[PDB]
DNA sequence: TTTGAAAAGCAAGCATAAAAGATCTAAACATAAAATCTGTA
């Protein structure tokens, strides 16, 4: 084995791996190598560190989330080993075949045996690697699909120049655990812990962060003195929201840009030398996270009535809203007798009908002789009502060709309690006192 | 000596000499003189590393990784979960619960 | 212009589309079929052969070999019944169906092709007018309609498509003349095979059958004689009729005759055996070759208890000999380039691995994760009796008969394998090593069922082989049977 | 001001309706090579 082995840290292990299984020499190259790890775990890094510090060998790089199907990614499979086998030999005139008509793996093993021949004139025998970063996060797919790729190579030619070897990046375990008696050669990426995080978010980002502008305008508006307030500024965003991103490198990548410009606008001329100062300074920015982004009056109290009618038993109804004057004799609900143990909210919602919410909706409805102040159910009542289950606040039991009008057909409300509460405090209704006293 | 201890071990879980390649494989090929492949086929000290690496993305080898913040709210998960009768919770109860740990240790 | 979706590899005939009907122009235009240079049968077998630079060394067993292979003394009265009903169709021209009706091997397409062989050699005889075979095989159908595009090539030659051809097959079995025609016999093998859901083939295919002008001898050979009753409409069964013909699977006595009418010029026969090479000549040593009468007899018994089937009996007889041979080339050292008997001992050792089962000895040879999920496997099975158990309480379950035998030698030894790969450096581990490995393995065996889940824990498991065997298999094992 | 008692509420049990979705098929939408019609030269 004659390949490099480039310095990549805290991922030694793996790059001697990588080291043992690719090399331009198909002899001793196995036909399929997997690389299993969690997202940002450094896996596509990696493998381009190696390829990038071996040249001479000829890899083909495929995005299997950009192809979504088997179908495209057969076709992609075709067209970009023929188009690099294109580039990598000029002098070999070649028959050019059309990826498209691959539309089976039998046809892409025809049509790879017909690229294959065409180059029998090379001295010696060649790998091309046919990488497939993400293998698993392909969008169609099945547990059928990686047996094809894994026998694939029994079905090409044996004697063949041109050996095509696959490199298969899988994210989960699970998937990769449906494939163990195959006994593929299988390289883990374990997730970082948090002190390779701080130090791959320095070595990445205090670069980009020391040549930034805002900073170069603040400097002259008020270099290894910026490249430390630029690691002190990543190590204090490590840990305030370390347990808020987990090991995550994107999510702090992302927080890095968010919270630098407002960093940078509170660094002063007292503030350069001293950083426990300068975080005084900007403390807010390390106490919340900050990654965040006109109903009708009719639509508002429909909304409220349906998530009492979805979050209230309704044989305890008479007990909340009757208050009518009663000239025939007669006992109203006595009320419930226990609390609740489990607060109701915390559960997925109950169903209920369209007269149920219509009374609810009538009894919690802001207001002589021929006057009957009570809002009845008119048809701007029902067009609310319908605008409400066209926008999904409302749902049904029937997602696709619904029957409004028939009496099987129930219906429940679909928002969480934080929306119900934002909407009850736009048109001060006490929704809280309705749930106070059941829990 | 410690390759027939790896044997053995492969005898009585694999069975598998595929199994027992894949690991040998990057033994012989890390190696850089022929001192150190008759160092490494002494000790078998990388077949132990390899077989931490392939167990380092299981549930036991992801618990590890985990935040402090993220265990907690997968013991308040997993202890509502032992208090359901079907085993099902969702973020409302994980959280309820995680706050009465929080409130409980504080 | 830019397309949605692509069809790149249509593959279409040159078959045309216009059907008989439209060939001329009345009734009274259309000619004697018969005296026409493309009606009634009026290239790739050279690539399959090469030039021969050894030779071949055939020992004293290949000539028993080469006799019992599948390339009539006992069908007689269905031989009779079958060649007397199309000999009077034929000859008084009328149309009719023969139905046929049996377990596999017992002889139905042999018989029927002996017939229509039959029935050529006395139509060369001019005894019977000439008539056209054809051969339907519904298993050698890709589409079933196909059958149509076969029968309408064999009779006009044409290429048509399957609707065309079933409109030029309906014109011409129903408007054309008698004496414009020949008698066509088409045998419908694998008759099951071209039932379809609409079953218009099997009503046109015995429709025609009833046509005045149709000339048509249908014999149909299926698997079951309740076929027409199960599958098929009144209106087909109706025509296809109440005469049946049923193939018995056959006795001993007669798959004991069918054995030695292939053996009848090698058996108790002399052979000059060469013994530099091996190669036997029929009429160097004179060798007599013999098969036992007791083994051939002991081999048709299992055989007629079985299926009674000839396919079986040749194959066993062809099995016991090439185990002789093997035993024979062994002790000599021949190659491939006084009495040599094919005994009884032979006839049961190709009896008994038909009949032998590796599943119990395919499990006492798994590893010892793989026979202890078994073993766990089988005591949720005694514990609660659900059948099904689900994979988290195997786990717990292994996990406690780890930690309940624990002074036991070999388990203590074992531990620190299963839970941590006999490394310090290694964290104690929720699932034993090659937990997976194992369970995808009793998967891909067939040992195991396992439905389809995304949950680990509450995924169930299910014996797919017998519980006894398992139980066997489990009591075979030193440590499992012990704890 | 009491009475008490009939209405209201709780709760275990169990038959049964219904939600969810696995599996499948019809129908609309779409492409295409060979054959066949069709208006001229
Ligand atoms: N060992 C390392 N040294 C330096 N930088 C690293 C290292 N590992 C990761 N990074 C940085 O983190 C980024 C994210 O890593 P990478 O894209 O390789 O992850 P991944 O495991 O392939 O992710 P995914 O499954 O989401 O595609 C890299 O582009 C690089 O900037
Ligand atoms: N009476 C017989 N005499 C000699 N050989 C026979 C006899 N019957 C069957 N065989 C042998 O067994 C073979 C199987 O017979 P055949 O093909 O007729 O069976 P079948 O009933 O059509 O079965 P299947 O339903 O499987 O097609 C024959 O080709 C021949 O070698
Ligand atoms: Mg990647
Ligand atoms: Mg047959």
């Amino acid at each position: 084995m004659n390949v490099t082995t480039p310095e990549v840290a805290f991922r030694e292990y793996q790059t001697n791996c990588l080291a043992s299984y690719i090399s331009a020499d198909p002899d001793i190259t196995p036909s399929n190598l997997i690389l299993q790890g969690y997202s940002g775990t450094g896996k596509t890094y990696t493998l381009k560190k190696y390829f990038n510090a071996n040249p001479n060998l000829h890899a083909v790089w495929l995005e299997p989330v950009e192809l979504v199907s088997w179908k495209p990614l057969l076709q992609a499979i075709a067209r970009t080993v023929q188009y690099k086998l294109k580039t990598l030999y000029p002098n070999i005139p070649t028959t050019d075949y059309d990826p498209l008509q691959v539309e089976e793996p039998f046809l892409l093993v025809k049509t790879l045996h017909n690229i294959f021949v065409q180059y029998e004139s090379l001295q010696e025998k060649t790998c091309l690697f046919l990488i497939l970063d993400g293998f698993d996060s392909l969008q169609d797919l099945d547990a059928a699909l990686f047996n094809k790729y894994i026998k694939l190579n029994e079905l090409l030619p044996k004697d063949s120049k041109i050996n095509i070897k696959f490199i298969y990046t899988m994210l989960e375990t699970s998937f990769l655990q449906r494939y163990s008696t195959h006994c593929i050669p299988t390289v883990m990426f374990p997730r970082y812990n948090v002190d390779e995080v701080s130090t791959i978010l320095v070595m990445s980002r205090c670069g980009e962060l020391m040549e930034d502008s805002c900073l170069r305008k603040r400097i002259i508006e008020e270099d290894d003195q910026f490249q430390n307030v630029a690691a002190n500024f990543i190590h204090l965003i490590v840990q305030a929201f370390h347990s808020y991103t987990g090991n995550d490198i994107f999510a702090l990548n992302d927080l890095i840009d968010f919270k630098w410009p407002k960093y940078v606008s509170r660094i002063t001329k007292e503030n350069i030398f001293e950083p426990l100062a300068l975080y005084k300074s900007a403390i807010k920015l390390f106490l919340s996270t900050d990654d965040n982004l006109d109903l009708s009056i009719i639509s508002k109290y429909l909304l409220i009535a349906s998530y009492i009618c979805s979050y209230l038993e309704p044989r305890y109804d008479a007990s909340i809203f009757s208050r009518k004057t009663r000239i025939i004799q007669g006992r109203a609900a006595y009320g419930r007798r226990k609390k609740k143990e489990v607060n109701p909210r915390y559960l997925q919602p109950s169903l209920f009908a369209i007269e149920r919410l219509l009374a609810i909706f009538q009894a919690i409805f802001p207001i002589a002789l021929r006057e009957e102040s009570l809002m009845k159910a008119n048809i701007e009542v029902f067009q609310n009502l319908s605008e409400l289950h066209t926008l999904k606040l409302i749902a049904t039991t029937m997602n696709k060709n619904i029957d409004y009008l028939s009496p099987k057909v129930r219906w429940k409300v679909n928002v969480p309690w934080e929306i119900i509460k934002e909407i009850s405090e736009s048109v001060h209704f006490n929704i809280s006192d309705y749930f106070s006293d059941i829990h | 000596s410690n390759l027939n201890r790896h044997i053995r071990m492969n005898f009585e879980t694999f069975r598998s000499l595929p199994t027992l390649k894949n690991s040998i494989i990057p033994l012989v090929a890390t190696s850089k003189n022929f001192g150190s492949l008759c160092t490494a086929i002494k000790s078998c000290s990388f077949l132990d590393i390899y077989n931490k690496n392939q167990l380092s993305n299981n549930l036991t080898g992801r618990l590890q990784s985990l935040s402090d913040l993220e265990l907690a709210i997968l013991i308040s998960a997993a202890r509502v979960a032992l208090r359901a009768k079907d085993g099902s919770f969702n973020f409302n109860l994980a959280y309820a619960e995680y706050e009465k740990m929080i409130k409980a240790i504080n | 212009v830019i397309r949605k979706f692509t069809k790149k590899n249509v593959a279409r005939a040159k078959k045309k589309y216009t059907p008989f009907s439209k060939r001329f122009k009345s009734i009274a235009a259309i000619p004697d079929l018969t005296s026409l240079p493309e009606f009634y049968g009026n290239r790739f077998e050279n690539k399959l052969k090469t030039t021969q630079k050894h030779q071949i060394v055939e020992t004293i067993f290949s000539k028993v070999k080469k006799q019992l292979n599948s390339s009539l003394p006992a069908r007689e009265n269905e031989f009779a019944s079958i060649y007397l009903s199309a000999y009077s169709a034929i000859e008084s021209d009328s149309a009719t169906t023969i139905y046929v009706a049996g377990t596999p091997g017992v002889g139905k397409t042999l018989t029927v092709r002996e017939v229509v062989k039959e029935l050529l050699s006395s139509s060369a005889q001019r005894e019977i007018p000439d008539f056209l075979y054809v051969e339907i095989n519904g298993l050698k159908m890709v589409k079933p309609t196909d059958c149509y595009e076969t029968l309408w090539n064999k009779v006009s030659g044409e290429r048509l498509t399957w609707a065309a051809s079933m409109e030029s097959l309906e014109f011409y079995f129903k408007r054309v003349p008698k004496n414009k025609k020949k008698t066509i016999v088409v045998l419908l093998d694998e008759l099951d095979a071209m039932v379809t859901k609409s079953q218009d083939i099997m009503y046109n295919f015995f429709n025609w059958t009833t046509y005045e002008n149709a000339k048509l001898i249908v014999i149909a050979v299926a698997n079951t004689m309740d076929l027409p009753e199960r599958q098929l409409g009144n209106k087909i069964t109706s025509r296809i009729g109440f005469t049946r013909i049923m193939f018995t699977g056959y006795t001993h006595e007669e798959l004991k005759n069918i054995i030695d009418l292939r053996l009848k010029g090698l058996n108790d026969s002399f052979f000059y055996v060469d013994t530099k090479t091996g190669n036997a000549i029929l009429i160097v040593r004179k060798v007599r070759l013999r098969m036992s009468a007791d083994a051939i007899e002991i081999a048709s018994r299992k055989v007629a208890s079985v299926s009674g089937d000839a396919r079986r009996a040749l194959k066993v007889c062809k099995r016991a000999a090439e185990i002789a041979e093997k035993h024979y080339m062994a002790k000599h050292g021949y190659g491939y380039d006084g009495v040599q008997t094919v005994h009884i001992t032979h006839v049961m050792k190709a009896l008994n691995e038909t009949l032998n089962s590796h599943v119990i000895t395919f499990m006492t040879r798994l590893s010892f994760t793989a026979k202890l999920f078994i073993y766990a496997l089988l005591n949720l099975m005694k514990k609660n009796g659900s059948q099904e158990q689900e994979l988290g309480d195997i786990v717990d379950e292994i996990k406690l008969l780890i930690e309940v035998n624990g002074s036991n030698k070999f388990v203590m030894e074992i531990a620190k394998t299963l839970f941590q790969q006999g490394s310090d450096n290694i964290s104690e581990q929720l699932r034993i090593i090659s937990w997976d490995f194992v369970l995808n393995q009793l998967l891909d065996a067939g040992i195991l069922f396992k439905q389809t889940m995304k949950n680990d824990r509450i995924c169930c498991v299910k014996l797919n082989i017998s519980v006894e065997e398992a139980k066997r298999a489990m009591n075979e094992d030193e440590t499992l049977r012990n704890l």
